[PDB]
């Protein structure tokens, strides 16, 4: 009776599902996170509810999401983002007042149970303002151990100590405990971000493929 | 009557029993091993990737190859008969050549897939859509069948002179060509062209792919696992190709057949056993799928 | 003065607690200890469904106990046919992020929603024959967490705005709004008579709302963390609550207090789905440890395990006939147990 | 129901000493990680220090390191905070927070404006 | 800011203070009576034979 029609309908729908599977597997997804003062809007609009943007690099398609229409509590809707390729994390380097909040957010994301495989690509924005602020508020006020730090920029060597001290905290939190971290120094006027994201995603996928064949 | 007589691997009857059971044991293991892996691919949906598609193809090819080559010798040794008909020899030769060529091409196909997967991580899905996999498999099978048919037809036409006694334990090409009445110069030329085309290129491709893979891994305890896995794979690949290269490409047939029999034995039966124990059974995914199927 | 109001709050809380303690003369478990246990409950999977690409958050059975609908995170809504494993409709969503789904009591309509803050209603009985979007309900601030049909003209939704609302499908405007929670509202459930409904929040609190009036009749507390699931007893005078502290609890409306707690020392993972049986004797609970458990609702003793999944279990449902169970997971696999 | 009471604040001259005590009821103490937060007038919530389940690992913020100490007592179900040599910029309202879920080493939404598991806090002036 | 929610909590508690509350034993017996009344129509409690099973 209706069994023949149901078989035909099932075949028709399965053909479309097989067609859409490849398109689903073709693109790479990314999640953008940051603070209000951070210039993540400029970052996401440089290559151009939930705001999506699409960009193509070397015939590879990326798709990154920015969620800003929700409230300030994120312990519940973050679990949906456990399948993304990478989490872009934008941090201001010129605001010493709110650096501890960024550190705590990074630690919470790092130690989350459903995000123990996702990698984080770290952008440290606002370097031009940091250089002017350091060259001319002192960072020793909010971090005592800066009095005992030694460097591991080109215009003046006093900026290098601070701009590496700020990164060393995130690196220490990352190495204190599968997934890695990729720090980067960037300004507001810079067009190299897409290439950096491309290289980081290429490295992540290469490591995953190496683990797949049990070469590691 | 146009039958043939096979002298077997050995002449002394005191070695008939032990070898027999040993060989018998061999056969069973291979069967089980191959069958097992096929099941673990058909049931679990986690392992639906081109790598495991190629692995399943290889396991099926090994099953067919072993079932073609092994049981006849055991039956002849058990029953004591040493005769074989013309059609049996022809069919054995045809299946032997087809499966050998198909495996030789499938190894290079797998090597190319590995190279693409590792050295182009982002373009991998675009380059390995299922259409490409099906076309590669179909091309390998078609080429194997073509060369096997050419060899069988061009070989069985010539008459045989003198006795119908073959110094081998199964129907081979080099043993048959030496009894031919007519000139074998064209036979030698065709066989040499087929040998070089079906052997030398895949070995070079596999070696280049492995070299590039290890170079990329070097540019990254990580190194030791990669070295161990690559050495384990290269052992089997080198054995399988070196035995055939020594056999079919030897000059002037200077070497006595007494060691040639065991040289052929090294690549006839052992490599189908070694294939699953190296490529498949040591994977963590295979172990997890087996435990899930049991549980 | 905020201090005087804060004080009055605690004297009223003390009065409520004193009344609850005085009202508790005995315990349900002591009375139910006289009945014989049900033994061991062993079910085997009878059907498995494949076709989704990403994980699964929600599902819903039909009133005819034959068809069901599932929503997946790759942007797909698939209607199945559990009898012959065939599948009838596949609808692509506007937004890839979907958290809930519903199936109309008459089977004509389907609904969906998620992070897009929009509720979408799809028509299944179009004259052309294809599925077409019919209405987009807008007005919420946070993400939608649950939606349930009252009839073919009304629908009640709960959002991450710490609010619930009742809509009018023909016009697409909120007739009534329910407020009073402090955190996110996670799930809701309609009474068998469709006259009242309960709602659980991330404030470790449940509330009982009246549909027509628009006021909160009573509230229940007793948990220690966020509440993920809730459902009525088939009688309509009790319900069960599952939270993230790895404990289930049973409340009753008339006594206005707690009856039983279902917990074990081996479990340290929260509950994501709670459902009852047709007779109300069995309570099925899904955990984060990749398994499910069947508790005796009158003895608090585990009577079986459902260990067929290798990832987190997100949705769990029981047919209206009480003859089959459907359990989804983050594997893109649906399983039917009998 | 989770209930938290803070006490011990009051007037203090600069360079003095102070004790803040928090009492918790309605939940098991030893399964949760505990936090102290503060809010200055005309400013947002600021994280101060925290202590783990058993007290093995404690963490501090930048501006109070070497001056404040935090401790817990599971038998009495209480939390403590010591203040020594108060700076004039330490006047604020203090709250005691709680980890949203047990058996976790991460904390989400602890300094949010509408958190549910936190106390009313006490006022400290210098 | 917090005055409105405090007032709403005050009226909510005031209105919830005066409710009818029956003894626990009444609901305890009612639930048992309902469970035993409909115990014969639960195919999951008593496994259904394959003769009428639609998922054979
Ligand atoms: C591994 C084999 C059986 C090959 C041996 C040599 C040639 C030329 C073949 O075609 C088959």
């Amino acid at each position: 009776n209706e069994e023949k029609a149901q078989r035909e309908a099932n075949k028709k729908i399965e053909k479309q599902l097989q067609k859409d599977k490849q398109v689903y597997r073709a693109t790479h997804r990314l999640l953008l996170l940051g603070a209000d003062n951070s210039g993540k809007s400029t970052i996401v609009k440089q290559m151009r509810g939930i705001f999506e943007t699409k960009f193509q690099v070397d015939k590879v398609n990326f798709h990154m999401f920015d969620v800003g229409g929700q409230r300030d509590e994120r312990r519940k809707w973050i679990q949906c983002f456990n399948d993304v390729t990478a989490i872009i994390f934008v941090v201001d380097s010129s605001d010493y007042n709110r650096l501890q909040e960024a550190l705590n957010l990074f630690k919470s994301i790092w130690n989350n149970r459903w995000l123990r495989t996702i990698s984080v690509i770290l952008f440290l924005n606002k370097q031009d303002l940091l250089a002017e602020k350091v060259l001319a508020s002192k960072i020793e006020d909010y971090f005592p151990e800066f009095a005992r730090y030694t460097t591991p920029p080109g215009e003046d060597p006093r900026v290098t100590r601070a701009k590496y001290f700020i990164r060393d905290e995130f690196l220490r939190i990352s190495t204190a405990s599968r997934h890695y971290c990729y720090p980067h120094f960037t300004c507001a006027v810079d067009t190299e971000n897409a290439r950096r994201i491309f290289n980081d995603c290429r490295d992540i996928i290469q490591r995953m493929h190496l683990r797949q064949y049990e070469l590691l | 009557s146009t039958d043939f007589i096979l002298l077997g691997l050995f002449d002394h009857p005191r070695l008939e029993l032990l070898l027999f059971v040993l060989i018998l044991l061999i056969y069973l293991l291979a069967l089980l091993g191959n069958g097992l892996i096929i099941l673990l691919i058909h049931l679990d949906s986690r392992l639906h990737t081109p790598m495991y598609f190629f692995l399943s193809q290889l396991s099926l090819m090994d099953l067919c190859y072993t079932s073609t080559t092994v049981p006849k010798m055991l039956v002849n040794l058990l029953s004591g008969d040493k005769t074989i008909s013309f059609a049996g020899c022809g069919a054995q030769l045809f299946l032997y050549l087809t499966l050998g060529g198909t495996e030789c091409l499938l190894l290079a196909v797998m090597a190319y897939d590995r190279y693409v997967a590792i050295c182009h991580p982002l373009r991998y899905p675009v380059l390995m859509n299922p259409r490409v996999c099906l076309l590669l498999a179909a091309g390998s099978w078609l080429l194997g069948s073509l060369d096997s048919l050419i060899h069988t037809v061009l070989t069985l036409s010539l008459p045989f002179c003198g006795s119908r006694e073959i110094n081998h334990f199964f129907c081979e090409v080099p043993a048959l060509l030496k009894l031919a009445c007519a000139d074998t110069s064209l036979n030698e030329t065709v066989m040499f062209v087929c040998c070089v085309l079906m052997l030398l290129i895949p070995l070079s491709l596999i070696l280049v792919s492995y070299g590039r893979i290890l170079l990329a891994v070097l540019r990254m305890e990580g190194r030791r696992k990669a070295f161990s896995t690559c050495s384990s794979h290269l052992t089997v690949v080198g054995l399988f190709y070196g035995a055939a290269i020594y056999m079919y490409l030897q000059p002037k047939s200077y070497h006595s057949p007494e060691q040639d029999k065991v040289v052929s034995l090294f690549y006839t039966i052992l490599t189908p056993m070694l294939n699953p124990l190296i490529y498949s059974l040591r994977n963590k995914e295979v172990k997890g799928a087996l435990r899930r199927v049991l549980g | 003065e905020l201090d005087q109001l804060r004080q009055e709050a605690e004297q009223l809380k003390n009065q409520i607690r004193d009344a609850r303690k005085a009202c508790a003369d005995a315990t349900l478990s002591q009375i139910t200890n006289n009945i014989d246990p049900v033994g061991r409950i062993q079910m085997r999977t009878r059907r498995t469904l494949r076709g989704h690409l990403a994980k699964i958050y929600a599902m819903h059975w039909g009133t005819d106990s034959r068809l069901l609908v599932s929503a997946s995170q790759d942007g797909k809504l698939i209607i199945w046919d559990s009898y012959t494993t065939n599948k009838v409709h596949a609808i692509p969503l506007r937004s890839s992020w979907v958290m809930t789904c519903a199936y109309a009591p008459s089977g004509n309509y389907v609904a969906c929603g998620g992070l897009d803050n929009i509720c979408s209603i799809y028509n299944l009985k179009t004259r052309e024959g294809n599925v077409r979007v019919s209405r987009e309900l807008a007005g919420h601030t946070g993400y939608l967490s649950c939606c349930r049909f009252l009839d073919d003209n009304q629908i009640v939704t709960s959002s991450g705005d710490t609010t619930c609302a009742l809509w009018d499908i023909e016009t697409g405007q909120q007739t009534t709004t329910f407020t009073g929670h402090t955190g996110d509202v996670m799930s809701l459930s309609l009474a068998p008579d469709t006259r009242l409904f309960v709602s659980g929040a991330c404030d470790a609190s449940a509330k009982l709302w009246d549909v027509r009036e628009g006021m909160c009749r009573q509230t229940f507390t007793g948990h220690e963390s966020d509440i993920n699931a809730i459902c009525f007893f088939p009688n309509g005078n009790a319900f069960a609550t599952g939270s993230d502290d790895a404990t289930c609890r049973l409340f009753d409306l008339r006594a206005d207090q707690e009856l039983m707690t279902y917990s074990h020392d081996n479990i340290i993972c929260g509950i994501t789905s709670v459902s009852f049986s047709k007779s109300g004797r069995l309570l099925l609970a899904g955990y984060d440890d990749f398994n499910c458990n069947v508790w005796d609702a009158l003895k608090a003793d585990r009577a079986g395990v459902l260990a067929g999944h290798d990832n987190r279990v997100s949705c769990l449902g029981v047919t209206d006939d009480g003859m089959a169970v459907a359990t989804g997971s983050w594997d893109s696999f649906l399983k039917i147990w009998n | 129901q989770v209930q938290l009471q803070e006490s011990g604040g009051g007037l203090v001259q600069p360079g003095g000493s102070l004790r803040l005590s928090c009492a918790a009821s309605g939940f098991t103490f030893s399964n949760y990680k505990m936090n102290w937060v503060r809010q200055a007038p005309g400013k947002g919530l600021e994280w101060v220090s925290d202590i783990s389940q058993s007290g093995a690992s404690i963490s501090y913020t930048g501006s109070v390191k070497g001056r404040f100490t935090i401790s817990r007592d599971n038998a009495k179900n209480t939390l403590y905070l010591q203040m020594n040599s108060l700076k004039p910029e330490d006047t604020a309202v203090y709250y005691c927070a709680r980890c949203p879920a047990p058996f976790t080493r991460d904390c989400f939404d602890v300094t949010s404006t509408t958190y549910a598991y936190r106390g009313q806090g006490t006022q400290v002036t210098v | 800011a917090s005055i409105a929610q405090a007032r709403k909590l005050v009226e909510q508690l005031k209105m919830e203070a005066n409710i009818d509350r029956i003894k626990v034993s009444k609901a305890a017996a009612d639930l048992m009576a309902y469970c035993e009344a409909h115990a014969k129509e639960d195919p999951l409690l008593t496994p259904v034979p394959a003769s009428e099973n639609p998922f054979r």
